[PDB]
This record gives structure tokens, sequence and C-alpha cells, in this order.
């Protein structure tokens, strides 16, 4: 069961009893992803799911506090008793071990089989419910896997890594791209298997390696660069995976502040410090509620950046447009078109394929409806700037660029007519004056002995770098450029 | 954006 260490800290009657469960856990040797993923699952049901109080229920009981603001009022918690946990807690444990024996599988000194792996896979797998939609709110935790049968993708492979840690297994470990999640083990942890489906299809890649997606140079394995998670880095992803939207418009209060304070908690443990996501959406998170004494958003989305580079060989991309959101949320149009413009320098080494929806969908409405919207915002403002700044509309060539380089070598196409459109619209956005300001040069002198520059990638942009800085811009031949 | 960490969509 639970050890007494942990039953102690029970109840929980507030986000502080909750942050408190969470640093005990967090000084452990081996933390307990099934106990931590139960408290968050419970208290995210009554706080997202279902806000309404039970009547007749002699065991549930919530927490009067006084209210955060002026509006109200009293604010009910759910008290998370230790029998109800206590009880999630056991019912999962009994699954696993009931349905599988570790007699079958000889540990090879602290050496997990791939047969064994497999196994747990199954094992959650098969106990799944069949009928529903996988693309919904609040079936992340394990309490979602336990009480109605329902996991989201990269919950599956959570619970598979949960469930792991309840058979003693202490090799197999969270696998974590931008976009997908996976299982990495074996001595070393260079051994890996696919155990849940990704995308809107449920393509079953489980059971295989991961080595072709790393091939493919596509962005859902990263190039090879993706998170392996220890015990301490898949309690800051359950902290991330909490979701506090009640409704498309509407957010739990406290629900955002249990997953701040849970944030930084694990930043100041310097748990986060390899995990650009977590950084990132803790200053999210700062941006709409900032805690007085901690730094900014913008100091964060750095930090974000910072890792990225140093850990990941600055191959992910979120961390970016975690940036670029932030200005163009504040309406930042220079470091919005630079941070967009880094995004696609990111992905210009990848190639595209099916399974990359997710980033290209991205790139789609930065290019055809981010920026025109933004754009045509600032053509208004000086027609009572920055449309009036070179830097930017190399920022932006940059940027197309970028997506240029990633459609080179890639079995699908990138570009389309559509997009055609919508650059046409955006250079002619900008003032001859200005786009003649910036010299794309190729490179006068290569290495060195003892207005702004540009210089471009792809052969498309290199092919066409006249027509972009001439004073009509040729809408009929820039768009028969980009397609090949 | 479900999958845990990730940004919010740029547009609306």
């Amino acid at each position: 069961g639970l050890k007494a260490a942990q039953k102690t800290l029970f109840p929980l009657r507030s986000i502080d009893d909750v942050v408190r469960l969470f640093a005990a856990e967090l000084g452990r040797e081996e933390p307990d992803l099934v106990l931590l993923s139960l408290v968050l699952g419970f208290v995210e049901h009554f706080l997202a799911v279902n806000r309404v109080i039970p009547t007749n229920v002699p065991e549930l009981t919530f927490q009067p506090s006084p209210a955060p603001d002026p509006p109200g009022g009293l604010t009910y918690f759910p008290v998370a008793d230790l029998s109800i946990i206590a009880a999630l807690y056991a019912r999962f444990t009994a699954q696993i071990r009931g349905a599988v024996d570790l007699s079958l599988y000889p540990r090879e000194g602290g050496v997990s089989s791939r047969e064994l792996v497999k196994k747990v896979s199954d094992v959650i797998w098969n106990s799944l419910s069949r009928s529903y939609f996988k693309d919904r709110a609040h079936i992340q935790s394990l309490f979602s896997f336990i009480t109605g049968t329902k996991l989201d993708s990269s919950g599956v492979a959570f619970a598979v890594v949960g469930a792991c840690q309840a058979l003693g297994l202490r090799d197999v470990h969270l696998a974590l791209s931008e976009d997908h999640a996976w299982v990495v083990f074996g001595p070393n942890g260079e051994q890996t298997a696919e155990v849940t489906w990704h995308g809107k299809g449920n393509e079953d890649r489980r059971g295989q390696t991961v080595n072709a997606g790393v091939a493919e140079r596509s962005w859902l394995y990263l190039k090879g660069s993706y998170m392996r998670c220890d015990r301490k880095m898949e309690v800051a992803f359950m902290v991330c995976a909490i979701n506090p939207s009640i409704d498309l418009h509407t957010d739990s209060l406290e629900l955002l502040q249990l997953q701040q304070k849970l944030l930084w908690l694990l930043y100041d443990l310097g748990h986060l410090e390899r995990y650009p996501m977590a950084l990132g959406n803790l200053a999210d998170l700062e941006e709409l509620e900032p805690t007085p004494g901690r730094p900014d958003p913008l100091t964060l989305y750095h930090k974000g950046i910072a890792s990225a580079k140093t850990y990941y060989r600055d191959e992910h991309i979120y961390p970016y447009m975690y940036l670029a959101g932030y200005h163009c949320r504040n309406r930042n149009v220079r470091e919005a078109l630079q941070a967009w413009a880094d995004t696609a320098t990111v992905i210009q080494d990848y190639n595209y394929c099916r399974e990359d929806e997710e980033i290209y969908k991205e790139f789609f409405e930065v290019a055809n409806d981010v920026i025109p919207n933004l754009l045509k915002e600032a053509a208004s403002l000086l027609e009572a700037s920055a449309l009036q700044d070179p830097e930017c509309f190399a920022h932006l060539l940059r940027f197309y660029d970028g997506i240029c380089k990633w459609e080179e070598g890639s079995p699908t196409p990138v570009l389309h007519v559509g997009w055609a459109t919508f650059l046409v619209q955006s250079l002619g956005r900008f003032e001859g004056q200005v786009r003649q300001k910036v010299r794309i040069v190729s490179g006068t002198v290569a290495g060195t002995a003892r207005g702004p520059v540009l210089t471009f990638q792809s052969e498309k942009m290199k092919g066409m770098k006249e027509l972009l800085v001439a004073t009509k811009i040729n809408s009929s031949a820039i768009k028969l450029q980009l397609t090949a | 954006r479900l999958f845990p960490g990730a940004p919010p969509t740029a547009k609306k």
C-alpha cells in the first residue's frame, strides 16, 4: 500500500495542502507517480468536470475558504480523504499485479525485458473503454483511467510508466517529444517502444521501435532529440497535464493556482531545468496572474529557449511559439516576427510528413492568418512604426525561408497556391522603399582570418530574391516560384 | 491543444 510517510500528509483540504504532498514526494528517491496522478485527477474532477457538489455522500466533503478577490464569495475545495485515495491507489495496484506475473519474466540485473514492457503495455491497452472521443479534456490522469476507463493519447504512455513503477520496475521511463509520447528502457536507457496511438486516426504504432521516425527526420520524434524523463520530470509532466479548463471560455481559478504553485515548486528544485515546455507553460501562467517576487514571463520564455539550446540541440519549436505568442498578444510586431523566424530556422532541418500535422497547421495559421491580420492592423496605425522597418521585412523572409527549406526532401509538398496569396499580400504591405534596404547576400568571404543583412538557405527563396525586393510585386511569378 | 505543456494556438 502507501508508506506511512505518504499517509500522514492526508487529508488535503486546500491547494497548499496539495503542494505539501508534492514537495514531500519530490524529496523521495522514487516519487509515487500513481499516488500523485490520482490526487491530481481527483481534484481536477470536482473542480473542472463536476463542479456540482454531491448531497448524499457522507464520505466526500468540501472545504470552505475565503474568496480570492473582491468577487464573492466562498470557494469550496474537494477534500481528498485518505480512504478515497487509498482505495483508488489500491484498485490500480491490484489491476496490474493481478494481470502480470513477474515470475514469467526474470529481471536481468535491474533490466526489464522487452516482452515484459509489451505486456504492461497491453494490460493498460486492453483495459480501456472502446467507446469514447479521444480528443477531450480531463482524461489524462490515472484517476481517469481507474474511474471511467478513458485515457487520451499521452495519458496512456504515462499510465504505462506508472504501472511499471507499481510493479517495482525502475528502468522504464517516459520518452517525450513535442506532440507524442512513448517509453524508454534497458540498461542506460536506449531501448524504446511505442505504447500509444497518435493523431486523429488511431494508427497503433505500439510494439515498434522509434528508430524509423527519428530516421525520417519528422518533427514528431525530433531527430532523436526528444526528452528522456527521469522520475522527477515525469512529475513535471503531470503538472503540465493539469487542465484548468471548465468550458471553452472558462477556467478553474484553483486549478490555475495549483498548477502555478506546483510549477514554481519544481522550478526551485531545479527540475524544470531540462523541460523547455514546462518553462513556457509556467511563463503563460505568470502573464495571467503574476506572483509578486518572481521573474518575468519574458525571462522564463528565454530560459525555455536556453534549455532547448543547451540540452536538445536547439531542435525544439514550442519554446519560440511560446515567445512569439507572447509578443503577438502584447502587440509587439517585431519580436513576434523575429521569434517566428527563429521557429522556421529550427524547422528547416526537418522533413514534413503525414503525422507532423500539428505543427504544419501552426505555420499555416501564422503565415496565412496571424501575420496578415497583424500587418493589416499596423497598416492602420501609421495611416493615422514597424511597417517601416526592414528588420521586420527580413524577419519575414527568413520565415518563408525556413518553410521552403522544410519542404525540401519531403514526401508531401508543404507549399501550394494558398500560401502564395498571403506571401504576396504581406510583402505588398511593405513599401518598396523598405523592402529594398534589405540586401540578400550569398556570403562574400567564407570564414575568418588571423541596412540589415539576410542570407537564404532554400533554393526557392534565393531563386527569387529579386522579385521580393522589387517595386511592383509580380504576384504571378512569385506564385509560380513556390511550386516544383 | 491537449498535449501537456504545449503552447496555445497563436490564432483566435
